[PDB]
Order: C-alpha cells, then structure tokens, then sequence
C-alpha cells in the first residue's frame, strides 16, 4: 500500500516512464541470456519440429542459428528485443 | 533411373532394369549398404522386356547421421553384365531431428498423464484434508 494516496492517473503517469525504461533493459538481459541458452541447447528443439511431422532444413539459403555468425544477426536481435519490450510492458501494465 | 534419391518426401523409388528375358530372369541385385533394399515389384518379358524394382530404406535412423551415399548393383551371371546405380539417402529427421530439450515435455505429458492426474487428485485430497483439519482446530 502507498504511504501517500494519489489520483490514479498521476500514480500511473509516474510509474509508466520507469516501466518502459525497465522493460527495455530487462528485455535486453532476457534476449542476452536466451542467446547464451540457445547456443548450448537450440539444436534440441530445432530437433523436435522436423522427427514425427516431416520438415527439412535449408543448409544452403540460411545460416543455422546454432552458429555465432547466424545468432549475431542484428535484424533478428532487434525484432526479438522489441517483441520482449512489448511483452514485458503489456504484462507489467496489467500488474501496475 | 541413372541415380536414386531417397528422403522424407520420397521414402522409396521405382527403377526399371531392361534387357533380354533370359538376362532378366537370372538378374541378381546387391546393395552397398544394408540400410538400402530393393525388391522386384513386377516382371515383363514382352517387348520391351524389364523388371521394376521398388528401392527403399529399411532403417530411417541410418539416414539421420548424414547423407548416406551407396550403390545398387544389378548383375546377371549368365552374361557377366552388370549395372550399378548411385543411391543417395537424405532423411532430414521427421517432427525435429532430436537431442535432449523440446521433445521432452509433450511426450512426457502423455506418458506421465496417470501420474499427473494421481498427483493432482492427491494435492486436491491433501488441500481438502488440510481445510477440514483447519475447520476442526481453528
């Protein structure tokens, strides 16, 4: 509970700017941590949607994301970070 | 067929060996790998004379380790004629190409479903008993 009661719009307008800064930093840490997790484990999922459904892997057109020189793709890393900012911000807006 | 390709979309192929009838009756077939088989589907001795062989993989896991290249040799001891066809086996393994993580949830959710319901009913019985114990002590 707040030590000081305040009109809902002021209480939210003050927290929203702190939240969007937090979501941007926390998404960047979650993407960085997931990039390390995928470099050690990505082959295994990426080895459960190709075995009883039927799918091929394009070893000619796309560099596999198990590789450091696929996983450092700046366009992927931007859109995945932005997705994490949308996710964390909408979920923390519900919580706030 | 001058070469054969076997894969997720083409798990077998059908090749015709042509010749004279006597050479086709006395036609051996020999694979360079026990993971690849061929069986005679039909014989025609009427012109043009042939035998159709359906060629396929006995074990898809032999194709999981990499592109298995082999030969399929058809040979007739009556004329000492032989023809050897390359066979490439390329199975990019079929609801994704294992390891430890991914698969290990949704299979276990079906294997363990009786233990999941038993533990759910044991937790519902345990919480019901704790609520009855509260309403007899508090």
């Amino acid at each position: 509970f707040p030590i000081i009661q305040q009109y809902k719009f002021l209480r939210f307008r003050r927290s929203l700017l702190l939240l969007v800064k937090h979501s941007c930093v926390e998404s960047l840490f979650l993407v960085r941590n997931f990039c390390i997790l995928y470099y050690f484990l990505g082959y295994i999922p990426k080895a459960w949607i190709s075995t009883a459904m039927n799918l091929h892997i394009d070893e000619q057109v796309h560099r596999p994301l198990d590789t450091v020189s696929g996983l450092l793709n700046l366009s992927l890393l931007y859109h995945v970070w932005l997705c994490g900012v949308f996710l964390l911000t909408t979920w923390y807006v519900s919580w706030i | 067929q001058a070469e054969i390709l076997l894969s997720n979309h083409y798990t077998s192929s059908e090749i015709r060996v042509f010749g004279a009838p006597e050479v086709l009756e006395n036609l051996e077939v020999k694979s360079g790998s026990p993971a690849v088989l061929a069986f005679a589907k039909e014989k025609s001795f009427g012109w043009p004379s042939f035998i159709t062989y359906t060629v396929g993989v006995l074990d898809p896991a032999a194709g999981s380790q990499g592109p298995l290249s082999t030969t399929l040799t058809f040979s007739s001891p009556v004329t000492n004629q032989a023809i050897a066809i390359p066979v490439t086996v390329a199975f990019v393994v079929d609801r994704r190409g294992p390891g430890p993580y991914g698969a290990s949830l949704f299979q276990h959710f079906l294997d363990s479903y009786q233990v999941m319901f038993f533990t759910l009913f044991a937790l519902l019985a345990g919480t019901a008993v704790m609520i009855i114990a509260y309403h007899t002590v508090c």
